[PDB]
């Protein structure tokens, strides 16, 4: 029951901050 | 050719696995993803390739399509729905403790037969 909260959302990734 | 939005590979290429696959480019932002990396299955990857499909935080509540105590807002398993636990039919208090799944994918568990 992955439900939109921090415990889970792990599908709300969008590319890590490293390219500046 | 994009990347995913979990190991940014491409619709022809996973970073996490070194395999082709098509990613999905949300309708609501526009950020392509494995569905495989999105958690998601088959069902959810065709489903979001033939509507408006939304990534996780894109993803309203359809029920009431707010996305208001989005904290709530389950994550459907076959399509990739969206619903506050406390919209559905017979809402949700607390994450179920298995798979969820949405209203589509129960009318579509029915229309598999019949
Ligand atoms: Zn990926
Ligand atoms: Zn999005
Ligand atoms: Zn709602
Ligand atoms: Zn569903």
């Amino acid at each position: 029951a992955r439900t939109k909260q921090t415990a889970r959302k792990s599908t709300g990734g969008k590319a890590p901050r490293k390219q500046l | 050719g994009s990347y995913c939005d979990f190991c940014l590979g491409g619709s022809n290429m996973n970073k996490k696995s070194g395999r082709p696959e098509e990613l999905v480019s949300c309708a609501d932002c526009g950020r392509s993803g494995h569905p495989t990396c999105l958690q998601f299955t088959l069902n959810m990857t065709e489903a979001v390739k033939t509507y408006k499909w939304q990534c996780i935080e894109c993803k309203s509540c359809i029920l009431c399509g707010t996305s208001e105590n989005d904290d709530q807002l389950l994550f459907c398993d076959d399509c990739d729905r969206g619903y506050h636990m406390y919209c559905l039919n017979p809402p949700v208090a607390e994450p179920p403790e298995g798979s969820w799944s949405c209203h589509l994918c129960w009318e579509l568990l029915k229309e598999k037969a019949s």
